[PDB]
């Protein structure tokens, strides 16, 4: 197996800047005066897309800002000027020797202006109460950078267990992230307490964003 | 325009079997070398098997980790690639992509789950805002306790795409959960109906849930 | 020669 190691694991590049991603092969990949090295882009939720072949040649319709270079052991992918749609994972892939082998991948984040989330709080649905569960949800939407804290309170008292958080891959258009936070309880434990708050701390916002409901206010 | 569609993924128990297949149009199939690649979080992207063209004796090659367990083959008349998978293991779990012209072209992928666990369909609960701004309004659909992956979730059958954020599934108590959120104006909702549609093809579930407001 | 069935990403032939 000719093993590929990519570096870095991930970077974060401002708009109209250079993004350089490198690939390191444990044996040479040149064959018949041509370098057998290809590059792939994988956007969120999608298969890998072919970008570059023969180290430096261009796939059809593949934008001019993508270009690769190298020989023998060391290859690189160069994106410049970077744009919002270039937020993806990039793989290098080798095709001289069987097995054909993929790098582990390199994540490109695109840097933009800081942007505060939009917090929305959702009780259990009526349907969910009939079921004998209680999932309180908080959507923290359209923020940058990715690093965000959420803090749940039940009657003001803090709660840590039950809470699972899921972030989206960076948006291809507006370069933001979103997250959901999901405190999940029993009907029994939910209905004991009344005031349910989800509290979002984030780099942009000076005081934390509080969002809450009381269980009966309607 | 070139198209590759994989089918035959789904749930099956260790040691069992499954036949994935791949429908290919838009390129001269008889000439094309075809392959299967698979993707999982642990192992990354793994080339699984190759099959060359009629000119090259339909030569097969495999990853040493699936030799004599998987078998790749094709019907140049039907333009179709098959992967017979026998004595399936937990590590074989992943998304299987069918590729054409080695890795020029790639299908969307079919998901294979090799687990002794049982299918368990989602419960799909709709989330309306708190009783009581206006300039915009954010609705939610919560999809809980399903297995295997994947599910698919859309709003108004693909109509509402802009302003949506569907969150990657997480394992909550050995079984998957996810949610989606959609943001519109108050002229749109509740004037017009916003329906969260969920599918879970392993259990055969397809349910359309209307975002009804909370009324006291 | 050209590749074709091999693909622009496939291994090279003499």
């Amino acid at each position: 197996d000719i093993v590929l190691t990519q570096s870095p694991a991930s970077l974060a590049v401002s708009l109209g800047q250079r993004a350089t991603i490198s690939c390191r092969a444990s044996e040479s990949v040149d064959n018949y005066g041509i370098s057998s090295m290809n590059w792939f882009q994988q956007k969120a939720g999608q298969p890998p897309k072919f970008l570059i072949y023969a180290a430096s040649k261009q796939g059809s319709g593949v934008p001019a800002r993508f270009s690769g270079s190298g020989s023998g052991t060391d290859f690189s992918l160069i994106i410049h000027p970077v744009e919002e749609d270039d937020t993806a994972v990039y793989f290098c892939q080798q095709s001289k020797g069987v097995p054909y082998t993929f790098g582990g991948g390199t994540k490109l984040e695109i840097k933009r202006a800081d942007a505060a989330p939009t917090v929305s709080i959702f009780p259990p649905s009526s349907e969910q109460l009939t079921s004998g569960g209680a999932s309180v949800v908080c959507f923290l939407n359209n923020f940058y950078p990715k690093d965000i804290n959420v803090k749940w309170k039940i009657d003001g008292s803090e709660r840590q267990n039950g809470v699972l958080n899921s972030w989206t891959d960076q948006d291809s258009k507006d370069s933001t992230y979103s997250m959901s936070s999901t405190l999940t309880l029993t009907k029994d434990e939910y209905e004991r307490h009344n005031s349910y708050t989800c509290e979002a701390t984030h780099k942009t916002s000076t005081s934390p964003i509080v969002k809450s409901f009381n269980r009966n206010e309607c | 325009e070139v198209k590759l569609e994989e089918s035959g993924g789904g749930l099956v128990q260790p040691g069992g079997s499954m036949k994935l297949s791949c429908a290919a149009s838009g390129f001269t199939f008889s000439d094309a070398w075809m392959d299967w690649v698979r993707q999982s979080p642990e192992k990354g992207l793994e080339w699984v098997a190759e099959i060359r063209n009629k000119v090259n004796n339909h030569a097969t090659n495999y990853a040493e980790s699936v030799k004599g367990r998987f078998t790749i083959s094709r019907d140049d008349s039907r333009s179709v690639v098959y992967l017979q998978m026998n004595n399936l293991k937990p590590e074989d779990t992943g998304i299987y992509y069918c590729t054409g012209l080695t890795f020029d072209y790639w299908g969307q992928g079919t998901t294979l789950t090799v687990s002794s666990a049982k299918t368990t369909a989602p419960s799909v609960y709709p989330l309306a805002p708190v009783c009581g701004t206006g300039s915009s309004v954010t609705l939610g659909c919560l999809v809980k306790g399903y297995f295997p992956e994947p599910v698919t979730l859309t709003w108004n059958s693909g109509s509402l795409s802009s302003g949506v954020h569907t969150f990657p599934a997480l394992l909550l108590s050995g079984l998957y959960t996810l949610s989606s959120s959609v943001t519109v104006t108050s002229n749109t909702w509740p004037s017009q109906t916003i329906t969260c549609n969920v599918a879970h093809p392993a259990s055969s579930t397809k349910v359309d849930k209307k975002i009804e407001p909370r009324g006291p | 020669g050209p590749p074709g069935g091999r693909g622009l990403t496939g291994p090279i032939g003499p």
